[PDB]
C-alpha cells in the first residue's frame, strides 16, 4: 500500500450526561482540540454507542490508522460511565 | 479479506457486491429480505460505507434500524435479534468491509454471509471479535 500521513490523536475527556445519555468527547487532534458528540445506547442488552454523523466521519476517517479506535473510544467510555477512574489522555492514534 | 474462517462455500443465496464499496448495500439487501422487504442493492446506493449512512438508508426502506459501535460483548445479544451487519476491518486494510452476521451456531461459532464473493462460512467468536471493528447496523 501507499504512505497514509501518521497523526497523534488523543482522547482527552468523556463528559457523560445519565439524564439524555449524551456524551461529549474532546480530541486533540495534532494538538488540534476537537469535541464531537454521541449518544449510549442500551437497548436488549446491546451495548452501543450512536455517534453523530460527523463523529462517524471522523473515526472512519482514521480507522486506516487504526482499525481498533472504536475499541480503544468505546471502552474508556464504558469504563467512565461504570465510574471508574480513567486516566487521561489516551491514546486513539499514534505515530 | 485476510481473517480467518473455515467451512466456507459458495453460496448463491448470498448476495454478492457489485463494486468494492458494494458490500454495506448488499448487506442492507440481505438485511431486509430477512425482513419480508426487497430492495436491490443498487437502490439502497453502492457507495454507502459508514454505520450512520448504511442504517439512515435501511430506515427509508423499513423502520428502527440502528448503526452503532457497539461492546465486543453483545455478539450474543445481537445475534438474538436476528440477522445483524458487522463492519470487518482487519490489521493492513485501508478499508472495512460489511458482512451479514446470520446467527451463532450450538457451538457458539458465528455464521457468516460475505458479499465479497458471494460465500457462507463461519469463524470463531474470538477471532470474529478481534475483525469485527464494532460498527454494526441492527434492528432491535
Amino acid at each position: 500500500g501507499i504512505v497514509f500521513t501518521n497523526h497523534n490523536i488523543d482522547l482527552l475527556s468523556v463528559e457523560f450526561d445519565e439524564i439524555t445519555k449524551n456524551c461529549n468527547y474532546t480530541f486533540s487532534v495534532d494538538g488540534e482540540t476537537a469535541i464531537f458528540t454521541a449518544r449510549i445506547s442500551i437497548i436488549r442488552n446491546i451495548k452501543g454507542i450512536k455517534y453523530s454523523e460527523e463523529l462517524d466521519k471522523f473515526i472512519m476517517s482514521i480507522m486506516p490508522l487504526q482499525p481498533k479506535v472504536s475499541k480503544i473510544l468505546g471502552g474508556v467510555t464504558w469504563d467512565c460511565i461504570c465510574g471508574k477512574e480513567v486516566g487521561f489522555p489516551v491514546r486513539l492514534i499514534g505515530k | 479479506g485476510n481473517w480467518t474462517v473455515f467451512d466456507e462455500v459458495l453460496d448463491s443465496n448470498v448476495i454478492k457486491q457489485l463494486t468494492l464499496t458494494g458490500c454495506g448495500a448488499a448487506c442492507g439487501e440481505m438485511l431486509l429480505r430477512d425482513r419480508y422487504i426487497f430492495v436491490t442493492q443498487n437502490v439502497i446506493g453502492t457507495e454507502l460505507t459508514s454505520m450512520t449512512s448504511l442504517a439512515n438508508k435501511l430506515n427509508k426502506f423499513d423502520v428502527g434500524w440502528e448503526g452503532n459501535a457497539v461492546s465486543e460483548s453483545s455478539l450474543y445479544a445481537l445475534s438474538n435479534t436476528g440477522s445483524w451487519g458487522a463492519m470487518m476491518w482487519d490489521s493492513g486494510s485501508k478499508v472495512g468491509h460489511w458482512v451479514l452476521v446470520k446467527g451463532v451456531d450450538d457451538a457458539g461459532n458465528v455464521i457468516i454471509y460475505d458479499p465479497y464473493q458471494g460465500s457462507r462460512y463461519l469463524m470463531t467468536e474470538q477471532e470474529f471479535k478481534e475483525v469485527w471493528n464494532g460498527h454494526s447496523v441492527y434492528k432491535p
